[PDB]
């Protein structure tokens, strides 16, 4: 439960700093693509017989 | 001689096409040559020019 942070403003406040300084770093090294790994993935053979 | 022959008669051969590798202008007709290619039957075996 809260009500500890209300006579504790300052250590609520650097909880909220730390998660906003912890990912903001993430959005500079996070993968960027329109969608993710999606589509099952495939295995093809190719032979050829010429002639 | 029964060994090498099995292999001449019963053998696949290649051979082009018509057109498709680079053909001369206007040609018309692409289609693919069908050489020889195997025997399929027991009969076919037996007549073999030995």
């Amino acid at each position: 439960m809260p009500n500890f942070f209300i006579d504790r403003p300052i250590f609520a406040w650097v909880i909220a700093i730390i998660i906003m300084l912890a990912g903001g770093l993430a959005i500079l090294k996070l993968p960027v693509a329109q969608y993710p790994t999606i589509a099952p993935p495939a295995v093809t053979i190719s032979a050829s017989y010429p002639g | 001689d029964v060994i090498t022959a099995i292999k001449a008669q019963n053998a696949q051969v290649a051979a082009g096409q018509l057109g498709g590798t680079p053909p001369v202008k206007g040609q018309q007709l692409n289609a693919s040559i069908i050489a020889q290619t195997r025997l399929t039957s027991t009969e076919e075996f037996g007549k073999i020019l030995l």
